[PDB]
């Protein structure tokens, strides 16, 4: 039941009922125990200057690209501060990303690697689903021969990452369930088994492919994806990965990809396989990044100029978007406070999409 | 009318008229039959007339009740020994129709009611169900399934058809 | 034996109704009618026992009320003094408006369409030609309604007043569905023939509305019903022809606007031509800001809500029950 | 030993209550509270007791408190029998029930083990599916046809074992006969099945159910849709269906190595955890001078507007009608024909990504009798009743159903377009008939519906086409649209002062410093203010009911012009909505005999409500 | 029904294979007083536990014991069964193929994949069973077959290691010269032309490469060749031929499998709630022949991606 | 047989085959042309059909 050393460690904001319990009876530990000598070694890696570039490269050594996008995958794991008020509040640390673009990108090979890390990962697809197919799986029991209610797919996604493929080919009712989770982070069951709402938090991430197999230029980006654009703009950050007609990286292409296949052995970079596994887990509970006054001058200054574009849009989701991404970067490199710098590349990650949107 | 059939109408000549729902599949009762005692080798014969539960096979070999000396001098056929020799027996028909009241008047608040039918020999294979016919009957009672509640039935004599 | 449940009107707030068994006896047979109240004098018992075996240790005994005096909580024909006082009205001339003056004083104006309802239920004679044909003894009514009207109150007054009046609703609110089918009963499991409301309302008046939200299943039924007054069926092993001598009164809904254009009613309505042909009278309501009508109506509304010459209705229902036969 | 010890438990407890009761002086109660307990019960003769656990924790320094709290099942007759002698010492048919309260420690279903049986543990939860009232015998008069057929006797416990072995009739031990059904003392009980709270459920886990029986006095105290605290005690019911579970099954093969001989009537057992209780409280003068301060003021109308949703920053008219939805109408009687309904219905369709759910969460977050659901996975029969059958021999037990249980409360349902037509008729039955009709495979039934419904749907394209009408945007039928009173279209712009004010307001919420922004009232004196306001019952006694007519006429004389952009067949119900809206305004004002100023504010309220529609 | 007790030889298609679970044969019983071990042999479907003791020493004595069974001392047996559908070639002109029950015991278990072509030989024994209670004419015998030996047509790959008698013929193929051009000439030679087309399909038959980087992803060594053109090329002459020679070859059409058909399904298990699979569930480590992908369901396209 | 359109209230017109819910037996359910064999068929609204 305790966490593996290999894959990721669960949060403590969910276990905290049984952390409040389980002191009464001596039990298993459920938490990957941090030893002593490697603690300074964590503080050794924390003093690295090139940490912001070393870490994203070290995630997936199979594809040599998307260094901002892999960083969002990294910042998906350092996600936010779970702020609950004295009454109400309940502001989670989720960030939710769709990525899209042309095939032959190994986008699925990204997600399978994401699926292996997550301690409660759920990997779904398209058109094998239904509205009943994610919750209230009420059915007949066999050996006791009763009618037993089962937990659904998002309850199996409660804590962790869900994964959805071919997002454009959902129904109306499927993808209508997503409105409740992206806004309220609840699920409302009210039929014959149980009439009681419940929450099921996850890190929602999905992908789809456009109408044209290649996105042509001289055409709006908002046109060539079959989403309602207020629901499309509801997401935190949206990526587009396209093909380029250049030549220089294509010589770098086949030398890299043959080397993974040639001499049948996994082999100028330091790639810590298991340092990051405990680096993320230690940084999860011991860090509560605070977002005090000095950032608020620049942040409000930055948001109105984002609002100034008018005549895709920018909504009040985009105001909440930046503060959950900025202190997540402050959760990287052991910062319990915010700084006025590190806010600019949080804009630039959104601008990394935006400068890809010229055509 | 079928709506008012009191307990004062039990086992009396009462006629009515309605709509026949659907028939049943024809079974067969027996009237005349020859039997055998499986130990004593004792044979009799049984006729019945009012076949409409009533009679069954007896439970003694019955050769003991005999007014002759040498036969009663010569054991136990017991228990109930009688096996019907079917090769020389006689048989009849049984129908089990079902009738429904006419829905033109007063089934407004309720659901429509119905009863259970049974016809004799030449009355079988007579009426295609659904037509408007009149039946003189006998309002009889059977028992089968703690307040000793018993379901209603009609012994049927003389259906006449519509013209 | 009769089931009884708690009164849904006077429930203490939040609680739920429950059931109890009532057993009838000899002179008490068939006093009620389903959907009413009752006032009973009950003695309170339980059943004796059924089959004690290995179960929970808790004894579970259901309780049964036997009742003595069944009463209604706090049937109409003519008499000799009621058939001679009958002739004191029927000799007169101005009984025409006085019938309309006693019809529905709730809805104020609209003299023609109130007269047409007064004529429709009042009945006709078929006068079947010997051997050849009977034409019709029924009145076929169309009423193009409008939201913003009390048109439901008219047909509400009909079912209260008339002898056999069955409101067959538009879509699924009643147990009837206007199409006969062989069904079993979940109370009892045998197949029972269940005729439609138009099968039910023979020599009666049925009230059906929202014709636009009626299926082709319903539309063939209404087509056959006004055609030859007889409904045929071809179910499982059964082929019969049941009759129907109903009189149809409508309550429609305009398409889009409250009154569409200068275009005619067949262009205004979304229904078809043969049901328009079989309809005889066509009542049209109007929605317009008329200065005199609004002062009358709005002050009638306030007078209805501060509460917080016509024939009395027992005599006119005695009139038409005696006359139409 | 144990005959002495529980009797020593009996006598020390007999010593305890017969002593002084409360230490407090003449300022307060002096003495003899438990002695006044019977003497006040002697006045009313209801034959039970309300005794504290806390005073029992005082005297013996917890030595006796840690004597009872472990094996209460051992201690049934000793606690009852000694108290019976206390009664006949002081007082004069007598049957007793012992109730406790004030348990210091409350746990959940997950904190229950088989080692906790016999002990006392308090569990709270969610009451669902109450059942009827049924008796219980516990007094058998059952003996054979031999002369002494008068054995008032055993099976007081949870077993149907009537006959004792050794009588002194001609009857033997094997002789057994039926119970006399006329000479006994019974009690009644009901059987509710509680569900677990949603504020305690862990990840991956559904809420859990448990059966509980309330016997005797504690019948009808239950309420489906309530939070309650229980008696600590607990029992175990034998089960049947746990076969092929799998497991090593216990058996009762008796000894045969005793009596010498010259078949096998042995049994097994497989039980289940149940629960039993006797006290259920349902938790879950000085401020009256404060409520006087809350009504003598005048700005409190403007104060109550801003004191609703401090998390939401923006417009206010949606906060008005929800507040008016919190205040009931008059629902008075009429003539014998049709009674008037007394409720208000606000139905809002807005843009996606507008934080309309903050309104939705706040309503279910604050108000009593509140039900939230964004029901699409829910059935149509989820808000209707379920004919649960065969909990016993003919249970027919009707559930609560998700619509009805918000009685005199707001039941808010989202996304009408995501639901189908059969609910919409069943909603229209609830919005017109105000009742629920049931014929579900057997037992026909009728129910009721007295709730207020708040709506949250979406446009077809998601946004508003201003050249199109509002009627081309609901995608539903007419009378469920025509039944709806207020509409509240919201669409937003950019404005550089407000765009900073939106930026300043949201980030300062995430500033956990200075997040204590102040409404003029607190939440619970506001909730107190709802309760005082309900007892006003306004009777309009103003001559301006006639002035209201031409005021309503000039609402229509300008509507007599321009039927182009969202015309309306200006309804008596719209005029009737003007009545019910002007009601709850004066209910907030603590004013009967409604002034025309209260009319004119409600008059312009529906005016700019349709200016939000007329485009 | 005259071949009962004989030793026979049948063939067909393995269909609806059950799971392997142990069959109890004899049960040990510890006395705990007389110290013997009682043994009960069961050849019926069901049975009962027995009495308190049946020793010779516990006998003729007043106090008999009271026993209980034991697990580790009993003898079990490997048990699994399946059904065989008719070969669908010798069926008469208007008939529907039947099935037959075959019990398998012991060593030969875990050797029969579903959907194959196999020669089953065994001995033909009845089982005491009749159908409905009223339909019993008095002596109704329900039969079965006990498996004895498996000889499969289309011998499965990755299951041999012998090479000597294999290379007695393989080296003659190797020393034949110009082998690679000879191969694609040999697979389905009954059409004219399309040698380069047959050459790529020869390479589709190979596949058979793989690599995982370890704590990472695999790479699939699979080939996916599509065919376009109409109609006088007779492509289906090759489509039936490919899934015929190749082991684990299922021939599929467009509409005859829906979006739920070729994938798995859930039904109630017979005698031994498992997931009953489809054709692609069946034809794993093999080649699926597919007709008319243009007319699939749009949800059926999503599974193919 | 008189028919208005193809549809009566519950009677079909063409040769319908309904399986018997008891015994699962195939039989001829009904219609019009089987009924009026050697007789007269009346059909209204052939083009509104």
């Amino acid at each position: 039941k305790v966490s593996d050393k290999r894959l990721d460690v669960d949060t403590s904001t969910i276990e905290q009922e049984l952390m409040q319990n389980k002191v009464d009876h001596n039990e298993v530990e459920e938490v990957r125990q941090i030893t002593d000598q490697d603690l300074a070694k964590i503080r050794e890696v924390a003093a690295r200057e090139d940490l912001y570039s070393l870490l994203a490269r070290s995630i997936a050594p199979s594809i040599y690209e998307l260094e901002d996008v892999k960083k969002g995958i990294l910042l998906q794991l350092f996600g936010g501060t779970n702020k609950t008020f004295t009454k109400g509040g309940r502001y989670r640390g989720d960030i939710n990303i769709l990525l899209c673009g042309d095939p032959s990108t190994s986008k699925s090979q990204i997600l399978q690697y994401v699926h292996k890390i997550t301690p409660r990962g759920v990997y779904t697809s398209g058109k094998g689903s239904s509205a009943v197919g994610l919750t209230a799986y009420i059915t007949r029991d066999v050996d006791t021969k009763q009618l037993v209610l089962e937990s659904g797919a998002l309850v199996l996604s409660d804590g962790g990452v869900c994964c959805i493929d071919e997002f454009d080919k959902m129904s109306d009712s499927t993808r209508s369930v997503l409105h409740e989770v992206m806004e309220q982070q609840t699920i409302s069951i009210a039929k014959a088994g149980i009439i009681t709402t419940l929450n099921a938090r996850s890190s929602i991430l999905a992908s789809a492919n456009p109408i044209g197999s290649r996105y042509n230029p001289n055409l709006p980006v908002t046109e060539n994806i079959d989403l309602p654009p207020p629901l499309l703009s509801r997401f935190d950050l949206v990526y587009l990965v396209l093909d380029k007609v250049d030549e220089k990286n294509d010589r770098e292409l086949a030398k890299h990809l043959t080397n993974l296949y040639l001499e049948d052995k996994p082999e100028d970079d330091v790639l810590p396989v298991e340092f990051l596994t405990m680096y993320i887990s230690y940084a999860k509970e011991h860090i509560h990044p605070i977002i005090t006054e000095a950032a608020k001058t620049e942040l409000v200054r930055a948001y109105v100029g984002m609002r100034k574009m008018g005549d895709i849009t920018a909504t009040t989701r985009q105001l909440e978007s930046m503060i959950r991404l900025a202190e997540a970067h402050a959760k990287m490199k052991l910062k319990n406070v915010v700084e006025l710098e590190d806010v600019q590349e949080a804009v630039r990650l959104i601008r990394s999409a935006i400068k890809d949107y010229a055509t | 009318p079928l709506r008012d059939l009191d307990s004062e109408h039990v086992s009396k000549i009462v006629r009515l008229s309605g709509i026949i729902i659907s028939t049943s599949v024809l079974s067969s009762r027996a009237t005349y039959l020859s039997i055998m005692c499986r130990n004593c080798r004792h044979t009799t014969s049984i006729t019945i007339n009012n076949f409409n539960n009533t009679v069954s096979l007896p439970r003694s070999c019955l050769s003991t009740i005999e007014s002759e000396s040498s036969m009663a001098n010569e054991k136990n056929c017991g228990p109930d020994p009688y096996i019907i020799i079917h090769e020389s027996s006689k048989f009849i028909d049984q129908q089990f129709l079902k009738l429904q009241e006419i829905p033109e008047l007063v089934p407004v608040g309720e659901m429509p009611r119905n009863l259970t039918m049974t016809c004799d020999r030449y009355l079988t294979n007579k009426v295609i169900p659904g037509t408007r016919v009149t039946i003189v009957g006998i309002y009889s009672i059977y028992n089968s399934k703690g307040v000793a509640i018993r379901t209603p039935y009609i012994k049927i004599l003389g259906i006449q058809s519509d013209v | 034996r009769v089931t009884l449940q708690e009164a849904p009107g006077t429930v203490p707030p939040g609680r739920l109704p429950r059931h109890r068994e009532v057993i009838l006896l000899a002179d008490l047979v068939d006093v009620s009618k389903p959907g009413e109240e009752v006032e009973v004098t009950g003695i309170y018992k339980n059943n004796y026992d059924g089959n004690l075996n290995a179960k929970n240790g808790f004894p579970v005994f259901a309780t049964i009320i036997e009742a003595n005096s069944i009463k209604r909580r706090e049937v109409f024909s003519w008499t000799e003094e009621e058939e001679r006082e009958f002739r004191k009205i029927s000799r007169d001339r101005g009984i025409i408006d006085k019938i309309i003056s006693s019809m529905a004083p709730s809805i104020y104006g609209h003299r023609d369409i109130k007269t047409a309802v007064a004529c429709s239920l009042f009945g006709g004679v078929p006068k079947n030609v010997n051997g050849k044909h009977s034409i019709r003894g029924d009145i076929n009514v169309l009423l193009l309604g409008d939201p913003g009207t009390a048109k439901s109150q008219i047909l509400k007054y009909v079912e209260k007043t008339a002898h056999r009046a069955v409101f067959a609703t538009g879509q699924g609110a009643s147990a009837v569905g206007l199409t006969a089918s062989v069904r079993k009963d979940p109370i009892t499991k045998e197949w029972t023939l269940e005729g439609g409301a138009l099968v039910l309302a023979d020599k009666g008046v049925c009230l059906i509305d929202e014709f636009d939200k009626m299926n082709d299943q319903d539309r063939t039924s209404i087509h056959e019903a006004m055609e030859q007054q007889s409904i045929s069926i071809s179910k499982a092993g059964i082929v019969t022809t049941l009759q129907a001598r109903c009189s149809i009164i409508a309550a429609a809904n305009p398409n889009g606007g409250r009154y569409n254009s200068t275009l005619p009613l067949a262009q205004n309505v979304s229904l078809t031509e043969p049901i328009l042909s079989r309809f005889d009278i066509l009542c049209v309501v109007r929605d317009l800001v008329d200065e005199e009508a609004d002062e009358r109506l709005a002050t009638f509304v306030v007078d209805s809500h501060v509460r917080s010459s016509p024939i009395p209705q027992e005599l006119l229902m005695k009139y038409i029950h005696y006359a139409r036969t | 030993v144990d005959d002495v010890t529980g009797e020593k438990v009996r006598e020390a407890f007999e010593q305890f209550l017969e002593d002084f009761s409360v230490q407090s002086t003449d300022t307060g109660e002096v003495e003899k509270v438990y002695r006044a307990q019977i003497e006040f019960m002697k006045i009313y003769d209801l034959n039970t007791i309300y005794i504290d656990y806390q005073h029992l924790s005082m005297r013996e320094n917890g030595a006796l408190a840690m004597a009872i709290s472990e094996q209460y099942y051992r201690f049934l007759p000793f606690l009852q029998k000694g108290l019976r002698r206390v009664v006949r010492k002081y007082a004069p048919e007598r049957v007793f029930q012992i109730s406790f309260f004030n348990l210091p420690t409350v746990h959940r279903i997950r904190d229950i083990r088989s080692e906790k049986i016999g002990s006392l543990l308090s569990i709270s939860g969610t009451v669902t599916r109450t059942s009827e009232v049924r008796p219980e015998l516990y007094k058998a008069s059952f003996t054979c046809d031999m002369c002494r057929a008068i054995v008032d006797n055993v099976e007081q416990s949870f077993k149907y074992t009537e006959p004792t072995f050794c009588p002194n009739p001609s009857c033997e031990n094997r002789a057994f006969w039926t119970l006399n059904v006329t000479r006994s003392r019974f009690l009644d009980w009901q059987k509710v099945r509680i569900q677990e709270n949603a504020n305690e459920i862990p990840t991956g886990s559904m809420p859990r159910t448990l059966d509980v029986i309330l016997r005797g006095d504690s019948v009808e105290r239950a309420k489906p849709g309530d939070r309650c605290k229980f008696t600590g005690v607990e029992i175990v019911v034998p089960d049947v269906t746990q076969l092929g579970l799998p497991g090593v099954k216990p058996s009762s093969t008796l000894d045969t190595r005793g009596i010498s001989k010259t078949s096998l009537g042995v049994r097994d057992l497989t039980y289940k955890i149940s629960f039993l209780a006797c006290h259920v409280i349902s938790i879950g003068s000085d401020e009256i001078n404060e409520l006087k301060e809350m009504v003598k003021d005048e700005h409190i109308y403007d104060k109550l507007v801003r004191s609703i949703a401090p998390a939401v920053f923006g417009h206010e008219a949606v906060k008005k009608g929800i507040l008016l939805q919190m205040l009931g109408g008059v629902h008075k009687s009429t003539v014998e024909g049709i009674k008037l309904r007394g409720d208000i219905n606000i139905c809002v369709v807005g843009d996606p990504s507008t934080s309309k759910s903050q309104f939705l969460k706040y309503v279910v977050g604050f108000a009593p009798r509140s039900v939230y659901t964004s029901g699409k996975a829910s059935s149509a029969a989820g808000l209707t009743a379920a004919v649960v059958r065969d909990e016993e021999g003919g249970d027919y037990t009707i559930e609560a159903g998700a619509l009805m249980l918000a009685d005199n409360g707001i039941c808010c349902i989202d996304e009408f377009d995501k639901m189908d037509i059969s609910d919409q008729v069943a909603i229209h039955e609830a919005m017109e008939q105000q009742t629920i009709s049931i014929a579900k495979a057997g037992i026909h039934a009728t129910l009721n519906a007295r709730t207020s419904i708040l709506a949250a749907a979406n446009p077809v394209g998601g946004r508003y086409n201003r050249k199109l009408s509002l009627r081309g945007n609901l995608n539903m039928t007419a009378p469920i649209m025509s039944r709806f009173d207020l509409f509240f279209v919201i669409l937003d712009d950019c404005n550089e002062k407000i765009d900073t004010e939106l930026a300043s307001h949201i980030v300062d919420l995430h500033m956990k410093r200075d997040e204590a922004i102040e409404p003029p009232f607190s939440a619970e004196q506001l909730r107190r203010y709802i309760k005082y306001a309900r007892t006003f019952k306004p009777i309009l006694t103003k001559e301006a009911r006639s002035y209201l007519v031409e005021k309503y006429k000039e609402l229509r004389k300008d509507d007599a012009q321009g039927f182009s952009r969202s015309s309306y067949r200006i309804t008596v119900r719209q005029l009737e909505s003007m009545i019910r809206l002007s009601e709850a305004i004066a209910r907030a004002n603590c004013v009967d005999e409604i002034t025309p100023s209260f009319i004119a504010e409600a008059y312009d309220l529906l005016r700019q409500s349709i200016i939000r529609v007329d485009v | 029904g005259d071949f009962l007790g004989q030793l026979i030889t049948v063939r067909g298609i393995i269909t609806r294979v059950s799971d392997v679970k142990p069959a109890v044969e004899v049960i040990a019983y510890t006395c705990d007083q007389c110290g013997y071990e009682v043994f009960q042999e069961v050849n019926s479907r069901t049975f009962t536990p027995l009495s308190e003791c049946t020793s010779e020493e516990c006998s003729q004595n007043q106090t008999k014991g009271q026993l209980f069974m034991s697990t580790r001392a009993s003898k079990f047996s490997a048990f699994q069964e399946c059904k065989i559908q008719e070969l669908s070639q010798q069926v008469p002109v208007g008939h529907i193929p039947r099935s037959l029950n075959i019990h398998v015991n012991g060593t030969l278990v875990r050797s029969l994949s579903p959907g194959d072509i196999v020669d089953v030989t065994g001995i033909f024994l009845p089982a005491p069973y009749t159908g409905f209670k009223a339909l019993k004419a008095g002596l109704l015998t329900e039969t079965y077959l006990e498996a004895q030996f498996v000889r499969q047509h289309k011998k499965k790959f990755a299951s041999f290691s012998l090479t000597s008698d294999v290379e007695e013929r393989v080296m003659e193929l190797i020393t034949s010269g110009d082998v690679y051009n000879r191969l694609a000439k040999s697979i389905a030679p009954e059409i004219y032309g399309n040698l380069d087309v047959k050459k790529a399909l020869l390479l589709l038959l190979v596949g058979g490469v793989d690599k995982r980087v370890g704590d990472g992803m695999k790479i699939r060594g699979d080939i996916n060749v599509c065919l376009m053109g109409d109609p006088g090329v007779a492509k289906s002459q090759l489509l039936k031929a490919i899934c015929k020679i190749s082991p684990r070859g299922v021939y599929t059409t467009g509409k005859g499998s829906s979006g739920v058909g070729l994938t798995a399904a859930v039904m109630k298990d017979p005698v031994t709630m498992i997931l009953e699979g489809g054709a692609l569930v069946l034809a794993d480590n093999g080649i699926c022949c597919i007709d008319e992908f243009d007319k699939m369901d749009e949800s059926d396209r999503t599974a193919i991606h | 047989v008189y028919t208005s359109g193809k549809g009566s209230s519950a009677a079909g017109l063409t040769a319908s085959v309904q399986r018997d819910p008891m015994t699962r037996e195939f039989y001829l359910e009904g219609g019009a042309m089987v009924l009026a064999d050697g007789g007269v068929v009346c059909i209204d609204e052939f083009d509104k059909m």
